[PDB]
């Protein structure tokens, strides 16, 4: 945890994205937190079909 | 006399639990096709983590023994 | 050369020509992100998105040999080092490890490692370094060649480096011959120094004779692109349609995962090729056989372990899995489903080889690759 501007504590993401941009982590604050689903299972599963398709735990608003 | 089991039940040698002598297989089910979508398989078999069976110990010594003629599996 | 009494042992050898180092990285090109020029705590944030090209970095050959021989296997090195500690020491850490020595050659007029150079400033300011003597790795001469190792091994590997200096290459060609007389097949990796980086029609005239002498050849998904075209397949990748996607898949926008046409790799075939690999790193492995073709569906995961991942040495470990089953089952050449399964051997360890720091520090075991192949396939698969 850091304490960001306005006195907002922030928290440190992975984000992803098809760019890589240079810097993929990015410091989150509650505010811009719940409207972002943040996964945090795993890649190591393949089925079948395709490996994008495959599910794992979130936290999506507060659920 | 006492079957070909030998009555293995009545004496406690190891022996399958059904009858190697009747063993009357299935008698075509309702297949895939013919069922409501919750109980379907749906083609694709999925991943899942309880895939692989539990290392656990005594299925080692049951494979242990089981060639040294004390078991039969 | 023929004496023998008994039958070879069960596990075919492998025989792993070219040079002893111990971290060396020879696949060098322009990345585009760099990460701070002195704090070096933060590096590591280049691991998580490699450069495309260090995304499965090969290696020696003796990391390979190394690879091979902690999967299951035998391997053999033939090298020459130094009569130096370094040397001593490079030899004891590949003895350590069941790799067979046999045919390391000591010598006492070069040092290991260490190459002598002469400054040669040319027109305008620009430095030179030309070899006055060579290294002690690359100083093998065809007159102590191991008569014994090339005889019983099955498959003969050696990667490009051996390309680039002059004694070398007679000595390499002339192993290759002695192997094929003795009825070896040929593994060629690619796995290009950085001089070899430098022009596609150069390389191409360099590698022809050695490539036109393998019977099977792996090649990362860069240095095949530049070995055919970088800026068409790069034009190729990058390509959104103006109005509506084509199938679905398209209107997705996943990462490109191009499966090259036999009529685009046929530049790079010949008649004596068995197989043909390309390697997208762990994710994808596309395999070209005489008479068929495909690819193997694979995944990787880093940040698994943000703190303890290190890409280096995957790529020495997927070549090494590919080289054991290949050895282990002989019907994979004409088998598509066997060559299929047995292919995923080669993504386990891939993926287990970037959850450690150090090349030969983390290189899985067999059982640990096959646990880990069956955790992440389903059994259909397996």
């Amino acid at each position: 945890a850091r304490i960001g501007p306005w006195g907002s504590l922030e928290s440190p993401y992975y984000e992803i994205s098809e760019r890589s941009k240079r810097v993929q982590m990015l410091y989150l604050s509650p505010s811009r937190d719940e409207y972002y689903m943040l996964a945090s299972g795993n890649s190591l599963a393949l089925n079948q079909g395709i490996q994008e398709e495959q599910v794992v735990p979130a936290r999506y608003r507060q659920e | 006399e006492l079957s070909e089991y030998e009555k293995d039940k009545k004496f406690g040698r190891p022996h399958p639990f059904v009858d190697p002598k009747v063993k009357k297989p299935i008698e075509e089910p309702l297949t895939s096709e013919e069922l409501w979508w919750n109980w379907r398989k749906p083609d694709k078999e999925q991943w899942s983590r309880w895939q692989r069976r539990k290392p656990d110990v005594e299925t080692v010594f049951l494979k242990a023994m089981a060639e040294t003629g004390q078991v039969k599996l | 050369d023929d004496g023998m009494d008994f039958p070879y042992l069960d596990p075919p050898l492998i025989c792993c020509f070219g040079a002893v180092q111990k971290e060396f990285v020879p696949s060098v090109r322009v990345s585009e992100h760099q990460m701070d020029p002195d704090i070096y705590s933060g590096w590591k944030m280049m691991q998580w998105n490699p450069p495309e090209f260090g995304r499965a970095p090969g290696g020696p050959v003796s990391n390979v040999a190394i690879s091979h021989v902690r999967l299951g296997g035998r391997a053999a090195v033939i090298g020459k080092v130094g009569e130096d500690d370094f040397g001593e020491e490079l030899v004891l850490m590949m003895n350590k490890e069941n790799v067979q020595t046999r045919a390391v050659k000591f010598d006492s007029n070069v040092k290991t490692a260490c190459s002598y150079m002469r400054v040669k400033f040319s027109d305008d300011g620009k430095m030179k370094m030309e070899t006055v003597k060579e290294a002690a790795e690359d100083s093998l001469v065809a007159s102590e060649l191991n008569l014994a190792v090339l005889k019983e091994a099955r498959i003969f590997h050696f990667n490009s480096e051996v390309l680039t200096s002059p004694s070398m290459n007679t000595t390499l060609f002339r192993a290759i011959k002695l192997s094929k007389k003795f009825g070896g097949l040929v593994f060629f990796d690619l796995n290009l120094p950085l001089p070899l980086w430098k022009s596609r029609d150069e390389t191409r005239e360099v590698i022809k004779q050695a490539w036109e002498e393998a019977n099977i050849i792996e090649v990362s998904r860069e240095e095949l692109e530049f070995l055919l075209d970088e800026d068409h397949y790069e034009r190729r990748k990058n390509y959104r349609p103006q109005y509506y996607s084509e199938n679905y898949e398209q209107s997705k926008n996943r990462r490109d995962y191009y499966h090259y046409t036999r009529e685009e790799i046929s530049p790079l075939w010949h008649d004596g090729l068995k197989f043909l690999f390309v390697t997208d790193g762990t994710l994808r492995i596309h395999y070209y056989a005489p008479s068929f073709d495909g690819v193997v569906v694979g995944t990787e995961d880093v940040l698994i372990t943000p703190f303890t991942c290190d890409r280096t040495g995957s790529g020495d470990a997927v070549v090494a899995g590919i080289m054991r089953k290949l050895t282990s089952h002989p019907e994979m050449y004409e088998d598509q489903d066997v060559l299929e399964r047995q292919l995923r051997f080669s993504i386990a360890a891939g993926i287990i080889s970037q959850w450690t720091i150090g090349a030969v520090r983390g290189f899985p075991t067999e059982s640990a690759t096959q646990n880990l192949k069956e955790q992440v396939y389903v059994p259909s698969m397996w």
